């Protein structure tokens, strides 16, 4: 009985929340320790 | 009215308007009050 899973957080922290809705090419990467989907300032705004 | 100006002047800042050279606000709602549906249509007519 799990096919429906709440999500408790935004892929983005308040903190980057603004950089994440300011840069198009912002992605989503793979958190080493949490493992779930996030988005790391090291990839928001990144020549890359 | 704190989170609107916030994301304005996020907007702003953000695409490099020039400091000194704010938006210059209209508050329409203090005349009309708040018709829900219709609030952006009557802002409209106004920024027209």
């Amino acid at each position: 009985n799990k096919l429906f899973v709440s999500k408790e957080h935004a892929p983005y922290t308040d903190e980057l929340e603004e950089d994440v809705y300011l840069d198009p090419l912002a992605r989503v990467s793979k958190d080493k320790k949490s493992g779930s989907l996030t988005f790391n300032s090291k990839n928001i705004q990144s020549k890359d | 009215d704190k989170n609107e100006s916030a994301t304005i002047n996020e907007m702003m800042k953000h695409l490099g308007r020039s400091e000194g050279n704010p938006v210059i606000g209209v508050f329409q709602k203090f005349l009309t009050g708040h018709p829900k549906g219709a609030a952006g249509a009557w802002m409209m007519n106004g920024a027209l």
